[PDB]
């Protein structure tokens, strides 16, 4: 399975989803910068939209364990 | 890990896989449970950075983890190299380099390097102080997945 | 723990995973039955402070009876140092300090320091006191969880 | 979980709710004073009615084995 | 694997039955998932190019897999080498001879030949190079059998 | 369970209650003597009337494979 396949679904958590993230970006071999770019990108924007809500509210400069604990009830 | 032999000196002998599968084990069976810490810490002695980085990167699941504690370990790294500044002029033919923090999270030091530190003297404890960042981070988890 | 080596003397080595899962299975199959008290004292054979503290903070579940114990742990320390005043005056250089409770709880003291005391010429068996208050706390326990 | 959201059930035994307490206070972090403050407050405020009124009959000084054994009956 | 002894020299030791198992029990869980790699590194410290085609013709299963690591072993090796031609004129009576593709393969040389290269001062890794080789095919295969 | 507690049914074989007595006379830490008092005592007590009928037939100075052996039909 490719990263860009990597989503979330609408019911759910996105904590199931980060996981399968970094699983999917830790068979990714890419430059670290690429894979930053990745991080801030794709991660957000195949986020369900209750989350992705959330989450443009975070602003940027977030961490994980903030984007964790704020969509923890979504 | 660097252990002592018979003779009386400090050498380094390879970890043992029931070892390492008794690490699996416990994480496997207990996740982010507090024995975990204690549990680790016992593994942990006499190990190098490089057998701790073996440790890290052996896990399987539980990636966002995974991921906070890289993420503090680089943030306890850049921290480091931040309260220790590099010394005067160039390194002595005499004597062997001070660390960086990515010396001791192992990624710009080798092994023969690592054992230098240990066990030259002054030894230098480079074990314990990524020790106390995943213990930091180990923390940073545990409070984060109390529920 | 600390054992004798095969040169005549008095070393630490560390104890063994399977010893370390022994005592963690001891707990959970037989968990507050009398029989856990000389299981126990076997395990603890030539055991460290540090140790038998490796020991209880590796435990997981009874939390009740683990902070009963402590307590109890606590209580015994807190009575060796009513009974066992400091002595007099500064600490000669030849020689080296008394334990105070928290020393025998393994917690004030170093292992380097609980290797002094225990290897040195008189010994003081600072594993025994701490081991009768774990068999006082365990028969409290034990007392208790009758039912 | 969060401490304060450690409560005893209507049924629950307190023995069971004691183990939850020490569990939860076992993954706070804070200083030994504010640990012991946790101790006497919250455990008795948190506990049922039938207990909590066994238990205020016991006064202050009391010890574990003898709330454990107090509460036992309810 | 060839192994420090006691006396402080570096001799062979066969590698032991329930490593040998580890290896396969390895396979057999985790398959083509990343952690095998880790893995494989830790259970091929020390070791030996003889001791490694070990490992890769005990392995039962996955043949298209172990084709396509067998092909990727040749097109390194192949490229070995490319990059480092054979070197002039015949080989000195006080010196043992340059290694090629196959030699890190383990296929053209014997034991001893492979304990005096690595034993031998300067030391040549043959090890870590079928390592890289191993690793870099390890990459393709993960890559391919992501689905 | 107190060692009072400890009794004998009316169908249960003396042999399963014994076995019951030395479990909870091996949670009981007093002095050997009370122990022995204990023993001569609470355990003919507690058994039950057919076999205590047995066991009242064999007198003081009575030993446990006799005892064992004396209330096995019942």
């Amino acid at each position: 399975t490719s990263i860009l396949d990597i989503r979330q679904g609408p019911k759910e958590p996105f904590r199931d989803y980060v996981d399968r993230f970094y699983k999917t970006l830790r068979a990714e071999q890419a430059s670290q910068e690429v894979k930053n770019w990745m991080t801030e990108t794709l991660l957000v924007q195949n986020a369900n939209p209750d989350c992705k809500t959330i989450l443009k509210a975070l602003g940027p400069g977030a961490t994980l364990e903030e984007m964790m604990t704020a969509c923890q009830g979504v | 890990p660097i252990v002592q032999n018979l003779q009386g000196q400090m050498v380094h002998q390879a970890i043992s896989p029931r070892t390492l599968n008794a690490w699996v084990k416990v994480v496997e069976e207990k996740a982010f449970s507090p024995e975990v810490i204690p549990m680790f810490s016992a593994l942990s002695e006499g190990a190098t950075p490089q057998d701790l980085n073996t440790m890290l990167n052996t896990v399987g699941g539980h990636q966002a983890a995974m991921q906070m504690l890289k993420e503090t370990i680089n943030e306890e790294a850049a921290e480091w190299d931040r309260l220790h500044p590099v010394h005067a002029g160039p390194i002595a033919p005499g004597q062997m380099r001070e660390p960086r923090g990515s010396d001791i999270a192992g990624t710009t030091s080798t092994l023969q390097e690592q054992i230098g530190w240990m066990t030259h003297n002054p030894p230098i404890p480079v074990g314990e102080i990524y020790k106390r960042w995943i213990i930091l981070g180990l923390n940073k988890i545990v409070r984060m997945y109390s529920p």
